[PDB]
RNA sequence: UGAAAUGCGCAGAUACCGGGAGGAACGCCGAUGGCGAAGGCAGCCACCUGGUCCACCCGUGACGCUGAGGCGCGAAAGCGUGGGGAGCAAACCGGAUUAGAUACCCGGGUAGUCCACGCCCUAAACGAUGCGCGCUAGGUCUCUGGGUCUCCUGGGGGCCGAAGCUA
RNA sequence: GGUUAUUCAGAUUAGGUAGUCGAAUGACCUACCU
RNA sequence: GGCGCGGCUGGGGGCCUAACCCUCGGAUGGGGGGACAGCGCUUGGC
């Protein structure tokens, strides 16, 4: 049941109302492969190195979450199917590294 | 992948023939509002207007979907995949939830099982079908219409399929099987993903007999005929086309095009 | 001339989201700046770029920017 | 991998006595397990030559042990061959 | 057509030859100039010192549109590069700036036989 | 380009900004680095999976080492069917150099390079060093693991060197 | 003045080849080798 | 010789729809194409 990482971007230029829609969606699909999500940090919008779909910013999202490691690879094909998505990412996730403690 | 033969005859040597395991064990085509009386030759006088056909296989014609919007959200279950005699496709016999049973090009991926859907609500998966102003760009999806509410044309030879490129107005962009790049229209129909047996160009006929089951008869060459016949018509000993080489009609064949410039599909193409 | 490990506190290396800790690994034109100029260890620089990598796809880090006034 | 759970389960089901964790008899059904799964998985993963390799060695160390335990103890091997359920 | 005080002028360095583009702040090209259309041919065309010249004639007509200030970007690993920019300098024109953006393949198409040189 | 010429360019090229397609390879990290039996392996993501090292000294009790034949893997090139095709590029064409130039340099260019499946089975396939095991100074830096830890302990990767071997 | 073809007379070589190079006449406007 | 305006415009770009064409569980309608195409007269070509 590993836990994972899932961050996800969103259409930045994007309105909140449309955002609604396309948060659930990632709700509900997360939950249509039982994603029973963890924690989570919707860390807003934010400007990006390189316009992606030629826009500077991009909405974050990142959805701690244990679920069942073989539908992993395919919980991604369905984030990625909405356009106003523009960069799932999932990871496995690992304890922390400190550096320079 | 494709049925090979021990020689144990000539031509048979050669010849292989498709494996119909993706055949539901179903002979039997749906009788129901599904076959139908099919024939033909050449033209409506009595005249030939399509050299060399005829004969070869008894076939009966089945009827298939190719609107599929006549049903909209109303799912159905893939019942089986048939034989068809008369396309390169192999065909599904799906049951819809309603009790209507239609037929629908069997498309790569396909199981015998499988929900399925049309309409604009519809999930991206295999098999449905829906409108192209919603189809993610990217997508393979094929039988395909052209102009909307009205049939599919485009890719439902076996194991054909086009792309999006892009969408652009009330059109998207396609890249046809030929490779051809066109503007279709949005509200245009289209089942998702590949069509079917893929596996078809890899027959062999093989033999003479064989090309003649299949209805096409013996062609021959213009070099084999005689001057009233045929442009290369100097037949005197095996001899060179005496000229840029020509159909029976005479027209050149060597790489002439024919497409009408002023055809109005033409803004519409790229490629 | 100044070893980017001296240079901030405690941190996880293997996030890779703490944008402003990152950048202070990379350079005035994106280059994912050498060992002799982070002084980490083999184990470090790793797991690090591994992450600043990681970073870019997202688009938090940059890949590359122009070389500027010379 | 395998579940580390399961693992216990085919340690367990194998094993003169509690503990024992390495008995010839465990090893090889331990091992069989490891088997079975590799080769089932390159079943499909045809072109994965590399991990045959090792499934070469599997099938090679459980081999040298099932001889060993037919040469030491007839009786106690006929029985883990067919529990187990293997030379064919 | 139009003039402009701000601008933006690009060098292109190459081996058989140098030259710069001036273009408005979108990037549309006002003029430009190259060792050839200073006078030269082939190896000649390769000299900083037509590199000189061309950045002025260049920035010289650019001037007769009104032209000011010209954030500077070069590209080219060239042999008159700075030189370039030298002439920019004494051209009589602000530079804003001075960028690299001179292009490099993150490890993409194979290269002609001679720049095969890595291995 | 040694300098050139063929080449491309007023039918508007080169330079520059924007938009799009497509293929291939993976800059910085990178290394005297790591991994694998070898060939060999480099963007990132997950999935499936092989080997290997250390700790605890818990289990089995000599179950080992090798290995003709066999079986598998086996760079590149090359072959078959089918895709794909940006850059590069034998063959080929042109320019130039030359006495000549079927070459070196330049302009152009096709298989091929890429993928799927199938075959080929070679190599400076090199450490030119078969594998396993025990013996016989140390010095130095390096990768990786364990331990109160200016250092002991195990596993790799190097350079210098006891004895000894060595033409 | 230029182009080309040839030729021997020289020239460069230790020498030869070839070439470059020079001259004449007719037509015309550094490379290899012993 | 230049600005503003309307009829006339000629050319070129774009969009429209209602002619005309295709099509849709028969529609005084919906959809697609569209002043193009098709067809008439006429021009020169192959
Ligand atoms: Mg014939
Ligand atoms: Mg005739
Ligand atoms: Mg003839
Ligand atoms: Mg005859
Ligand atoms: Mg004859
Ligand atoms: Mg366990
Ligand atoms: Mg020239
Ligand atoms: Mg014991
Ligand atoms: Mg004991
Ligand atoms: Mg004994
Ligand atoms: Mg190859
Ligand atoms: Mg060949
Ligand atoms: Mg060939
Ligand atoms: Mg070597
Ligand atoms: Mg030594
Ligand atoms: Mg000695
Ligand atoms: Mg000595
Ligand atoms: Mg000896
Ligand atoms: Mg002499
Ligand atoms: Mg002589
Ligand atoms: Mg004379
Ligand atoms: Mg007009
Ligand atoms: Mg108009
Ligand atoms: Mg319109
Ligand atoms: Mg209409
Ligand atoms: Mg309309
Ligand atoms: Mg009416
Ligand atoms: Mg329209």
């Amino acid at each position: 049941m590993r836990r994972y990482e899932v961050n996800i971007v969103l259409n930045p230029n994007l309105d909140q109302s449309q955002l609604a829609l396309e948060k659930e969606i990632i709700q509900r699909a997360l939950e249509n492969y039982g994603a029973r999500v963890e924690k989570v940090e919707e860390l807003g919008l934010r400007r990006l190195a390189y316009p992606i779909a030629k826009d500077p910013q991009g909405y974050f999202l990142w959805y701690q979450v244990e679920m069942p490691e073989d539908r992993v690879n395919d919980l991604a094909r369905e984030l990625r199917i909405r356009d106003n998505v523009r960069r799932v990412m999932v990871v496995k996730s690992q304890e922390p590294f400190l550096a320079n403690a | 992948a494709v049925k090979k033969f021990k020689p144990y005859t000539p031509s048979r040597r050669f010849m292989t023939v498709a494996d119909f395991s993706e055949i539901t064990k179903t002979e039997p085509e749906k009788s129901l509002v599904k076959p139908l009386k099919k024939t033909g030759g050449r033209n409506n006088q009595g005249r030939i207007t399509v050299r060399f056909r005829g004969g070869g296989h008894k076939r009966l014609y089945r009827i298939i979907d190719f609107k599929r919007w006549d049903k909209v959200g109303i799912p159905a279950k893939v019942a089986a995949i048939e034989y068809d005699p008369n396309r390169s496709a192999r065909i599904a016999l799906l049951h819809y939830v309603d009790g209507e049973k239609r037929y629908i090009i069997a498309p790569d991926g396909l199981q015998v099982g499988q929900q399925v859907v049309a309409g604009p609500d519809a999930p991206i998966q295999v098999g449905n079908a829906l409108p192209l102003r919603f189809i993610p760009v990217g997508t393979v999806v094929h039988a395909v219409e052209l102009e909307p509410k009205k049939g599919a044309k485009l890719a439902r030879a076996a194991g054909t399929s086009a792309q999006i490129q892009g969408r652009e107005g009330d059109y998207v962009i396609l890249r046809l099987p030929s490779g051809e790049l066109r503007k279709v229209h949005g509200e245009c129909y289209a089942t998702v993903g590949a069509v079917g047996n893929a596996d078809h160009k890899n027959i062999v006929l093989g033999k003479a007999g064989r090309s003649r089951w299949l209805g096409r008869r013996p062609h021959v060459r213009g070099a084999a005929m005689n001057p009233v016949d045929h442009p290369h018509g100097g037949g005197e000993g095996r001899a060179p086309r005496g000229r840029p080489p020509a159909s029976p009609w005479g027209w050149q064949t060597k790489g002439l095009k024919t497409r009408k410039r002023r055809k109005p599909s033409s803004r519409f193409i790229i490629a | 001339k100044a070893k980017v490990k001296a240079t901030l506190g405690e941190f996880d290396l293997r996030d890779y989201r703490n944008v402003e800790v990152l950048k202070r690994f990379l350079s005035e034109t994106g280059k994912i700046l050498p060992r002799r100029r982070t002084g980490l260890s083999a184990k470090e620089q790793r797991i690090l770029a591994k992450t600043i990598k990681r970073a870019r796809i997202l688009g938090l880090l940059p890949f590359t920017e122009k070389l500027v006034r010379k | 991998p395998i579940t580390k759970e399961e693992k216990q389960k085919v340690i367990q089901e194998f094993a003169r006595f509690p503990g024992d964790t390495g008995s010839t008899e465990v090893q090889v059904a331990l091992l069989t397990l490891r088997i079975n799964r590799l080769s089932e998985h390159l079943k499909v993963h045809k072109k994965d030559h590399h991990s045959h390799r090792g499934l070469l060695m599997m099938v090679g160390q459980r081999r040298r042990l099932l001889r060993y335990l037919q040469r030491e103890d007839p009786e106690r091997y006929r029985a883990l061959i067919e529990k187990l359920g293997i030379r064919g | 057509k139009r003039q402009v005080a701000s601008g933006r002028a690009y060098i292109h360095a190459s081996y058989n030859n140098t030259i710069v583009t001036i273009t408005d702040p979108d990037g549309n090209p006002i003029t430009w100039s190259s060792g050839g259309v200073i006078g030269y041919k082939g190896s000649r065309k390769g000299t900083p010192y037509a590199a000189q010249l061309a950045a002025l004639d260049a920035a010289k007509k650019a001037m007769a549109y009104g032209m000011q200030s010209v954030d500077v970007i070069v590209r080219g690993t060239g042999a008159g590069r700075e030189q370039a920019i030298r002439a920019l300098q004494a051209s009589g024109l602000q530079v804003k700036s001075i960028v690299d953006d001179t292009p490099v393949p993150h490890n993409g198409c194979r290269p002609k036989k001679k720049f095969r040189k890595a291995s």
